[PDB]
């Protein structure tokens, strides 16, 4: 070809970084805020494969757009890849073809990367060693707090501040300061980042343990080092490839004590801040949980949602579990994930539940890195939820799935309960890399909807849920503003009951095993029914009461309907039934009204003579029987919204 | 009271529906829009009984948000005749109790279009993508087409503002009881009676009434038609679709067509020429006497050609479609000077492609005599229950059925001109306006095309020099849609209606729309496999297998489907001798069918159009069978 | 495994299939009776019922059943309990 030639590119967009190899011509692209990977065959002369980031585009741009680079030899040799910040962005491909979730080095950046083909000779009669190989030469940057922290160093940590105070006080070392702020590793992570990274768990109980105490050490000195008093406040607002603040990267990784030390200096730097047109609320939430982050990323959730592997208790023996499919990772025929390695390991893949579920085990670690395997603080954990409890209003946000946290939380203990009586304890009676499984099952739903129903936002926000002010994403009367005004009446005349109705069913008829959390609920009811000094208590409490009441109404009407009141053993009630009476009875005043309502909505077209005509249906004369059917009424989703537009 | 709780919460029902339809996705199964819930195709009992109970309980208190009200509205007959014994009280009390500028009638909506009860959208605000659906898609025409999708959705101006009545409000809620306390809650000579209706304590007219319940008439009418429909004073037949209206003008062709003593029996040959002089010959002949009594009818119509054999109503079809496609070539036509012992094409398009509008050339008698002939092919058409496709626009249909054209049928003539004027009296409402009409420089006339006549031609006296101002442009516009909807082709519209009368008595012409008229001649707009579905007989005389003969009528239909326009008006012209298929049933004189004959391997499918049917061997190979069947349909 | 029907003459009772495509849901058409949906109908609401009526009794011995044994109970007094019978009466009179 002895003329120049194009390559195809998609208008509008910006080349980063382009360098050639034998597979064809590899580059990045970037059109408004998207980055992503191509590489162009010549023969077919446009671009071959597109492949999008897994990590944000921002992250990946980072502070210099210039510092993007690709490297390869050009004939036999794997590509580096080197982000906006100056690290190194790790590339694998997964069973799809796609860009996995990088696994991050560590690495500092790095100002030069040379890399050269070089051809092994004098091997002894041609054995089976490779006779080529690449020398990848790398000029990493000194970057001294960074390695000092990543390194686990209290020491070093110490005096560098000290000196960095000292010379502050001197007023010699600004330009350096901001320098040092502006320090990075990979994953577009601050220093902040780096002391979360260090305090992650290892494994169940320089030494690991060790290591772990100086890691928040560091953290701690960090916190209240008096320099850096000015600068906190961006650093804890910063966000690393995934968009998560340190405290959000100290939940998610397990490392509670570090999240809970980062919570309270964020509280404490919010409260000592200029109101320059700045609440305290709006520079609290910028640090604990900024404004647009997919709700999947809410410290609350995934706190509640971080759990432990089903195979940490299973053992290698199948247990009949839910199972589900991830496609990225390859979890496919006889592959299978446990709903817990489903909320966690996969969020983001291509996975979806198996409803032929056979008996089966979790091989999340066979398959692709496992972080459910290692379980934290119980006592940090616990703490933790009550602070942003107590602190914030995460607990109003719903999650992608359109479903409160108390919702969430119900469902889990529901199947738990199911999941957990399989549980075969150490009965005392070849594989090395099997993970660790002589653990107990995870207990903590229980605490956590114990704990969350005692809340009053909380309760009066999943009551409240599908009313004119609450609006869950996955509604179809969620977006209504781009239709006609007659349509928006009726679709705002009505309320939202669903979600209320599955919390309903999950609560009294599906967690069966206990009785105290309907009682909390009951308990923190009548407390606000019974308040009179917070103005305009007694009103709310009263209207949320009501609410609860229809719902409750509602599950009791129609397991009543579904059983037949057979007279041999005079059991007189079912479990659910009677939960449903307690209620009634708790709440006597307001449960005799709704249930008057009630019955006046199921005989009016009776007397009126409009009843819809409907098929004979025999009575269940047990109570596993009028479970179903009524599951399958109320564990249902509503209609979700039209795509676009 | 029982009926107003009733139909109000059976139309909030509807109403919400129809709001959640269009808010939710179409994919998912609860989704109303989905074929799951086709109610003929396709859970327990004690599921369809808990689903009933759960919604009754949800709507009593307003929490029924993102799932369907669960309601069989065919079991409300007694309701629907509660409602018309009511309504024909109200209409009957009610009945004996009984300018210029931007409010003008040209610019008013007539009954074609508008809904009673329901304030028109207006006219300006809404783009046509919205306000008139038809104008910008005109193959949603279908035998079962809702007139909200056909020409935008109404409003009604109703709820609390301005109002403190149970009727002032709308219905909104769902339940029968909250619905049932609001009806409660708000509660000399003999010859000058004059009632007034009074009931629930204000004036009730039925027009409000139709409005409110509109979602619930209408489904009433498209189920209770046998017998709810069958009393007398029906308003279900009164404000009947399309349905009743074909049904009753065939019923009315075929009474008209059954009395008369000779036939028509025409002659005319398959070229091009020759065609059209031997049909305007025989025509004129046919119709020729002195002083002709009312219009004359023909029992039958049948076509014979020359040095080509051929006896039955096929060879009629494909006259009709012959003469008709002949007609609308764009192509000098032959000169018609044999008539009595200028050559513009008859017919163009002015907007979208497939309508068409009379081209106006020099006005001369063989050019009428023209119109009039194919007007004359048109009453044969609607007559003879024959379609003969030739799609005219809808002012064109609409001026020939004796109806006012307004300002909306120029949506239908033109759309970019439509738009253009629209955006032009948008402005024209601002302040801005004076500028703006300097700055263009309009002026009372038009340039027109050589289609039109070219030229230009002044629209009202002395007005040339007048320009057009803002305080004045209404007029304008008027005079500009008139200039192209009367003006210009009063000759050619007189004489076409003029044709049509000929054949046709004027009573039974009444009662229909453009719509039904373009559904009745030209009928559906394009071939449809389910409309052959609808209508395809299979019978085998072979009988080799039942699994090749149940496997090849699916592979016929799987082909078929896959075909383009062209290809599918082929295939149905070498089947019925007639490019479009009748709205319904009713208009195949015979049924269409389809005979498996014995397998063999090179033997092209034939067809007579006689009985319209096909016979086609029992093709084991797929390629062969479309092979064959496509060299068949290319023949004309 | 579910196949569509290409057939004609398929009229066994029918009268709903007319119905238009956007208002097949709120149209149907092993017994299918109005009588079975008002028996089960009025079934739920004399389960209802008896619920109110056993709630109502025990409001005498409210505080000895209700208040003392359950951990968390709604305070009640006299002019409570007259109006909540009163409310009862007043919703129950159209059915009796
Ligand atoms: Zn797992
Ligand atoms: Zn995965
Ligand atoms: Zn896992």
């Amino acid at each position: 070809q002895r003329t120049p030639k194009k390559l195809c590119i998609p208008e509008k967009t910006e080349i980063l970084a382009v360098n050639v190899d034998s597979k064809g011509v590899h580059a990045v692209l970037k059109t408004g805020n998207w980055v992503r990977y191509c590489i162009f065959d010549l023969a077919t002369g446009k671009a071959e494969q597109e492949n999008n980031f897994p990590t944000s585009s921002i992250a990946f741009l980072g502070q210099n757009e210039r510092n993007v680079a690709i490297f390869t030899a050009g004939q036999e040799s794997p590509i580096i890849l080197r982000d906006g910040n100056g690290t190194i962005y790790p590339m694998a491909k997964d069973c799809m073809g796609g860009i996995r979730d990088p696994d991050w080095l560590d690495l500092p950046p790095i100002s030069s990367l040379g890399m050269g083909v070089h051809s092994l000779i004098n091997l002894p009669a041609n054995s089976t060693i490779k006779k080529k190989a690449a020398v990848i030469i790398m000029a990493v940057e000194k970057q001294t707090l960074m390695q000092h922290i990543l390194r686990c160093d209290y020491e070093a940590c110490r005096q560098y501040l000290m000196n960095l105070e000292q010379a502050v006080v001197l007023e010699q070392n600004l330009q350096m300061l901001q320098t040092f702020i502006s320090h990075r590793c990979d994953g577009n992570r601050n220093i902040l980042h780096a002391c979360v990274s260090v305090c992650f768990p290892t494994s169940n109980k320089v030494e690991s343990k060790d290591r772990k105490a100086n890691a928040h050490f560091i953290l701690k000195l960090l916190c209240d080092s008096v320099v850096l008093q000015p600068y906190l406040r961006e650093l804890l607002s910063a966000k690393d490839a995934r968009g998560m603040t340190p405290f959000m990267s100290a939940v998610s990784g397990r490392a509670y004590p570090a999240a809970i030390t980062i919570l309270e200096t964020a509280q404490k730097i919010a409260k000592a801040e200029i109101s320059s047109s700045e609440k305290e609320e709006d520079v609290f939430m910028g640090m604990v949980c900024p404004s647009g982050t997919n709700p999947d990323d809410s410290p609350l959730y995934v706190l509640c949602c971080n759990d432990t592997c089903s195979f940490t208790w299973t053992g290698a023996e199948h247990i009949n579990q839910d199972i589900f499919e991830c496609r990225t990772c390859g979890l496919l025929e006889s592959l299978c994930c446990c709903t817990e390695c489903a909320r966690v390991c996969h969020k983001g893949h291509d996975c979806k539940l198996k409803r032929t579920s056979p008996t089966a085990y979790c091989d999340c670690w066979e398959k692709c890195k496992c972080k459910t395997l290692i379980a934290g603080q119980k006592s940090a954990r616990l703490d933790l939820l009550y602070r942003l409890l107590t602190a914030t209003n995460l607990v109003t946000l719903p999650n992608s799935r359109g479903e409160h946290l108390l919702l969430f939380l119900v469902q889990t203990v529901a199947r738990q309960t199911v999941e957990h009586c399989q549980y075969r304890p150490p009965r005392i009676r070849e594989d090395s890399d099997m993970p660790d499984h002589d653990l107990e099952p995870p207990r903590f739903a229980q605490l956590a909807l114990e704990r969350v129903l005692q809340d009053w936002n909380a309760l009066k926000s999943m009551i409240m849920f599908g009313s004119q002010e609450n609006k869950d994403p996955l509604s179809a009367s969620s977006r209504i503003g781009h239709l006609l005004p007659e349509e928006q009446v009726y679709l705002n005349q009505q309320s939202g009951t669903i979600r209320l109705d599955c919390f309903t069913h999950c609560l009294i008829v599906k967690c069966t095993a206990d009785i105290l959390l309907l009682d909390t609920l009951l308990g923190t009811l009548v407390k606000e029914l019974q308040n009179k000094y917070t103005p305009g208590r007694r009103e709310e409490a009263i209207a949320v009461t009501m609410r609860f009441l229809r719902s409750v109404a509602r599950v009791f009407v129609i397991l009543s309907v579904e059983m037949a009141s057979s007279k041999k053993k005079n059991n007189f009630i079912p479990q659910p039934i009677g939960k449903c009476k307690r209620v009634f009875q708790a709440l006597l005043p307001y449960a005799v009204e709704e249930l008057c309502n009630v019955a006046e909505s199921l005989i009016v077209p009776v007397r009126m003579g409009i009843a819809r005509p409907t098929a004979p249906f025999t009575l269940a004369s047990t109570s596993i029987d009028a479970m179903q059917g009524s599951e399958e009424l109320f564990s249902v989703e509503p209609l979700p919204p039209r795509p676009s537009s | 009271n029982w009926m107003v709780s009733i139909m109000d919460s059976t139309e909030a029902q509807l109403r919400y529906g129809s709001a959640l339809a269009s808010a939710g996705d179409p994919g998912h199964p609860n989704h109303p829009l989905h074929a799951s819930q086709n109610s003929a195709r396709r859970m327990s009992a004690r599921g369809d009984f808990l689903n009933y109970a759960l919604s009754l309980m949800r709507s009593h208190n307003d929490e029924h948000s993102d799932v369907l009200p669960v309601l069989d509205v065919c079991s409300l007959k007694h309701v629907a005749y509660v409602f018309q014994a009511l309504i024909y009280w109200i209409k009957a009390m009610n009945q004996q109790t009984t300018e210029t500028g931007q409010n003008h009638p040209f610019f008013r909506r007539s009954d074609s279009m508008t809904f009673l009860g329901c304030i028109p959208p207006n006219p300006f605000e809404v783009p046509l993508a919205e306000a008139i659906p038809l104008a910008d898609q005109p193959h949603l025409l279908q035998p079962n087409a809702r007139k909200e999708d056909l020409f935008g959705r109404p409003s009604q101006g109703l709820y609390s503002s301005s109002a403190s009545s149970g009727k002032c409000l709308m219905e909104v809620t769902v339940d029968r009881n909250c619905l049932e306390v609001l009806p409660t809650k708000m509660s000399p000579p003999l010859t000058s009676f004059r009632p007034q209706c009074s009931f629930m304590g204000m004036v009730i007219s039925h027009d409000m009434l139709l409005g409110r319940w509109r979602l619930s008439l209408e489904l009433f009418g498209r189920v209770f038609m046998e017998d709810v429909g069958a009393e007398p004073g029906s308003i279900l037949t009164e404000l009947g679709g399309f349905e009743v209206k074909e049904s009753k003008f065939r019923r009315e062709m075929e009474k008209l067509r059954n009395q008369q003593s000779r036939d028509l029996s025409l002659e005319v040959d398959r070229d091009r020429d020759l065609l059209i002089q031997q049909t305007m010959r025989q025509l004129n002949n046919h119709f020729g006497r002195r002083c002709a009594t009312t219009p004359m009818a023909v029992h039958r119509v049948k076509v014979t050609f020359k040095d080509e054999p051929g006896e039955g109503s096929g060879v009629a079809r494909s006259f009709y479609t012959a003469i008709a496609q002949a007609f609308l070539s764009n192509e000098k036509l032959p000169n018609l000077e044999c008539i009595q012992n200028d050559n513009a094409p008859l017919f163009y398009q002015p907007g979208k492609r497939g309508f068409y509008t009379p081209r106006p050339g020099k006005n001369t008698e063989a050019r009428l005599n023209c119109f009039r002939n194919i007007g004359r092919i048109l009453g044969l058409c609607l007559l003879q229950n024959e379609l003969c496709p030739i799609t005219l626009n809808r002012h064109v249909i609409k001026v020939l059925l004796g109806r006012k054209v307004n300002w909306h049928d120029f949506a239908f003539f033109d759309p970019v001109m439509y738009e253009s004027l629209r955006q032009l009296i948008l402005a024209s409402q601002s302040s801005d306006a004076d500028a703006v009409f300097s700055a263009m420089d309009l002026a009372f006339a038009i340039d027109l095309c050589k289609e039109e006549g070219g030229g230009q031609v002044e629209l009202i006296p002395n007005g040339v020099n007048i320009p057009v101002t803002p305080q004045n442009v209404y007029e304008y516009v008027r005079k500009y849609a008139e200039h192209r909807m009367l003006v210009v082709a009063e000759q050619p519209l007189h004489a076409m209606r003029k044709g049509l009368l000929d054949v046709l008595p004027k009573n039974s012409l009444e009662d229909l729309t453009a719509e039904d008229f373009r559904l009745l001649v030209n009928g559906c707009g394009e071939v449809n496999v389910q409309m052959l579905i609808s209508f395809t007989s299979f019978n085998d005389e072979s009988g080799e297998n039942a699994e090749k003969l149940l496997q090849f009528k699916r592979w016929f239909w799987s082909i078929v489907e896959k075909m383009s326009m062209t290809e599918r008006q082929d295939l149905v012209y070498f089947w019925t001798s007639s490019p479009s298929l009748p709205a319904s049933e009713e208009g195949f004189q015979p049924m269409p069918s389809i005979t498996i004959r014995p397998p063999d391997d090179q033997h092209l499918p034939t067809a007579n159009t006689c009985i319209s049917r096909l016979y086609v061997p029992l093709y084991s190979s797929k390629q062969i069978l479309k092979q064959k069947l496509l060299l068949a349909i290319k023949t004309k | 495994d579910e196949p569509l029907e290409r057939t004609t003459n398929s009229s066994h009772a029918n009268g709903a299939a007319q119905a238009p495509r956007s208002m097949q849901w709120a149209v149907r058409n092993n017994a299918s009776s109005y009588l079975t949906s008002a028996s089960s109908l009025a079934r739920a609401y004399s389960i209802v019922i008896r619920q109110i009526s056993d709630l109502m009794g025990l409001i005498p011995k409210y505080n000895h059943l209700v208040y003392s044994q359950i951990p968390a109970a709604v305070k009640l007094t006299y002019q409570d309990a007259v109006n909540l019978q009163n409310y009862v009466e007043e919703k129950l009179i159209p059915t009796w």
